[PDB]
């Protein structure tokens, strides 16, 4: 999941 | 044909030429001193009104002559000397006078001609007022003046997100009376913000329509489907009718935008965050970078909308907390004030706490900004990034904010001689002004504070603790090989120096 | 009908037919000499603006009059004699005294501001400035200057990818005031890049519309669906109102283009990578090749964009490394500068490493080139390729770069369907002719050579297996019974180039 | 054999 949306 | 002075002669002499003149009196003369025809005599002899024959003589005479002669030797003949001496006195201050007007002001209310009419019709936003960053807006007005002469050119007003670029061009084109009216005839101000490959084509469609006359906006075709080459040709077509035209391209993302501005030999002011799009243009590319609002200017901005200035030491310090935190940032400074409710230093420090333990989301507000908070803006700045550069960035969390640290001290956390780290870190500062370069004493980089709490509540909750740990590891690996000052190589082995903040970031990831 | 000369006179003289003229004055003087019709005079007498009656008067006239008489015998009678005098001067310095035409009646109206206009409207791209390749832009201008008399012709400006051709046509059409205005009246520069069979038709759709007036750009039909014979007839039609128009066909890949440009008896500058497309044309074909930037010119290009010059010997050597690496190539040189960030020679040798250990992808950047790195470009040169030629190319990786080696030494790694292996050479010729990927050199003995950009292209692009297979398939035939090529008494040992082979092998266990 | 092409 490394960030958000991103 | 005439010129623009001999035409202004025949033209600005009309409150006169109607009162005492009959064209037939000159007909024969011009039929005779060789400049006229008999289809043109019959053109100007058999007409009902005299305003007829007057418009006739002032449209037909335009052609078969080589200057304004047989209409000044004629009026001196016909007992109508009062037109003659006028026009001969005017060719006097025309020929004998190497000094006349120069493009400026000879009729008042420019500020309703430019300010409202040209700006508004070129879609320029309502310039900022309660504070103007003198330096920058000025270098803008200057650097736009140096180029009004030029055939096609780029001015890149590049900076951070929320950094204030678009506003500065708004103030720089609304201040002067020169850039619009004097230096450039018209203004076209357009927001890009394009990511799809269709955004950069659709853009130049609304330029092309931004140019087109009020007639034929009705006639607007189903133009969405028309080749790229024909839209381009259609713009440089509709561009015949547009001499010295300025283009503001507010918020450019695609280097394709820049290629189009350059295939069409256009003149561009450009607001953008990513600077490398300029390598797309092979040219007199000229650049102006909007740096962070320095600590003193920030004071000025607060002062500006009525915010009370410090006294006690832990209040001037509270305000250096905000200015340090909001790493020189127009936009967030603004989100802050708007969210500072009672206005007290007390509620300002409330926010100073709220900001550390809840991120930019603690202060996101309705602002003149298009984004609720600077994080939504930066997201994009984070999406555009080379996949690997996305990585280096995702990791610079486990650094110290507001601290200069060497290239190898970074080599510990960043993916892959590890100079390659610096290339990624330059690309990272070049592409949204996310980092901070400092060539000497020793090649070192730095991460600011807004740019950190973006990453805090945004990189993966695990990867924070993984970067903290991958660091204590390679650090202790530098351990088994054996203020205005950079950290020495005898002392890299202990980042324990920043133990304080390292302890807070750790309390975050692990819980 | 008129022709290219009388309409070039009518075209050269258009600023004047706009500054003083009116089609109603001539309509009457002309229904009489029999060159019009009552819809013609209908179409031209009722028009709101004058430029409409004028643009229709010069079109209807360019089709209708049996000659260019009743317009000299008219600017004369209507006291606009200052016109018919200019046009009879052009026809006398044309029929009687030729040559004298370009210096005398055409040039005295040049203006370095009309140029920018003609260029902008003809889609000529904005010429390069910080460095100009003298020889080429120049010898190009000369060969364009030499042909304006000609009725139809091809100029093929062909070279490597990123080799700098398009730029040269931009500077070569931005330099003179002669090529546009003096030698040719207008320019239409269209970029091709066509691979599909429809690209070559879509192209000439945009020629046909590049010719077309602003009016009647409103009036565009579904020509996407309209015959080939008709886009073609429509062009040589709509082409009357365009006397001597020069055509730049930037980046031709399909030999179909060249056939169309030649059925339409057109005038063509052609930038291309593959030269054989010229076999399509039965004509005055002339070719001009953009070679790799020589060891010295490269220096000139770096100095040109603010780059600090060597002092120590292993700095002029850092630069002979780049010069060796980008085996003389504008585009990659440019990515090189563009990626040199702090500007130091240090970070330049750094790239010199990154380049050896990661291929062209170590330096891919945003550059004035339409392509991020030279690999996206050569990609195509390699796709278009005859299937067998595709194979030969795939194998010359396991060669030595920047080294001259005989054909039989190539017959070893190179494929074929007996005892004379000449077929290898035919494939390496098609291979150099078609993207300028290799390098042919006739005597002392037929030997070829692969440059470096064209190698590190193949390094990180061919199948990791085919590298190790070529090293071994070579080491088999390998045993049998400085400015010097390796002799037939000593071929059995390629071990001389063991260096550029030990590296390849360290790369084929990776 | 060509890493895509
Ligand atoms: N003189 C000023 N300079 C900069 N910012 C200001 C000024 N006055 C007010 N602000 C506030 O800061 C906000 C952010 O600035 P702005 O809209 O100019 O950024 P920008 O350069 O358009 O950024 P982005 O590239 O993210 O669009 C403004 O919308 C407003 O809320
Ligand atoms: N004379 C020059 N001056 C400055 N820069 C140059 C020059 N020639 C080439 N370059 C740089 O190298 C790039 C590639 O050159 P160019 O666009 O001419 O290639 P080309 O010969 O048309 O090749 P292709 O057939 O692949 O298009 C340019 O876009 C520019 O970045
Ligand atoms: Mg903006
Ligand atoms: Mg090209």
């Amino acid at each position: 999941p490394m960030f958000n949306f991103m | 044909m005439l010129c623009e002075i001999e035409c202004r002669a025949l033209s600005t002499a009309h409150t006169r030429l109607i009162h005492d003149f009959e064209p037939r009196d000159a007909l024969t003369y011009l039929e005779g001193k060789n400049i006229f025809t008999e289809d043109h005599s019959e053109l100007i002899s058999k007409m009902s009104t005299r305003l007829e024959r007057i418009a006739n003589f002032l449209r037909i005479y335009r052609r078969q002559a080589s200057e304004l002669g047989p209409l000044i030797d004629f009026f001196n003949y016909n007992n109508q000397s009062h037109l003659a001496d006028f026009l001969e006195d005017y060719i006097d201050f025309a020929i004998n006078e190497p000094d006349l007007l120069r493009p400026v002001v000879i009729a008042p209310q420019f500020s309703r001609q430019m300010l409202d009419r040209k700006l508004l019709l070129g879609n320029v936003p309502k310039q900022m007022t309660c504070y103007i960053r003198e330096y920058h807006v000025d270098r803008v007005i200057k650097k736009l003046d140096e180029m009004c002469d030029l055939d096609s050119f780029f001015l890149f007003l590049h900076g951070r997100a929320g950094s204030g670029k678009s506003v500065i061009a708004s103030q720089a084109l609304s201040k002067s009376d020169q850039l619009i009216g004097i230096n450039y005839d018209s203004i076209v101000w357009l927001k890009d913000s394009g990511t799809a490959p269709k955004s950069t084509f659709d853009l130049f469609t609304d330029i092309l329509l931004m140019l087109k006359s009020e007639d034929d906006l009705l006639n607007f075709p189903s133009v969405e489907h028309v080749t790229s080459v024909v839209l381009k040709r259609m713009i440089c077509n509709a561009l015949i009718d547009r001499p010295n035209t300025l283009f503001v391209f507010d918020d450019v993302v695609q280097e394709e935008t820049i290629r189009w501005a350059q295939e069409l030999r256009l003149r561009c002011l450009v607001t953008t965050r990513d600077v490398e799009i300029s390598n797309a243009a092979s040219q007199t590319c000229e650049f102006i970078e909007v740096t962070s609002l320095e600590i003193d200017e920030c004071y000025d901005f607060l002062e500006a909308y009525g915010m009370p200035m410090p006294v006690g030491e832990k209040e001037e310090d509270v305000l250096n907390k905000t200015i340090e935190l909001s790493s020189g940032n127009p936009a967030t400074l603004m989100m802050f004030f708007k969210s500072c409710e009672p206005k007290t230093f007390e509620k300002m420090a409330q926010l100073n706490n709220k900001l550390e333990s809840r991120g930019l989301v603690g202060v996101e507000c309705i602002t003149p900004y298009s984004y609720k908070s600077l994080a939504m803006a930066l997201q994009r700045c984070v999406e555009v990034l080379s996949d690997e550069d996305r990585s280096a960035l995702a990791f610079a969390v486990v650094m110290p904010p507001g601290v200069d640290i060497p290239v190898k001290l970074w080599s510990c956390v960043i993916p892959v001689l590890d100079d390659e780290v610096a290339d990624r870190l330059k690309r990272l500062s070049k592409r949204g002004a996310l980092l901070s370069g400092k060539r000497m004493p020793v090649l070192t980089f730095k991460i600011d504070h807004i740019i950190h709490m973006f990453l805090k509540h945004v990189v993966d909750a695990q990867t924070i603790a993984n970067g903290i740990s991958i660091l204590e590891q390679r650090l202790l690996e530098i351990g088994n090989n054996n203020e205005t000052v950079i950290r020495p190589e005898d002392f890299p082995k202990f980042m324990q120096l920043h133990q304080k903040f390292y302890d807070s970031l750790k309390n975050f990831a692990c819980c």
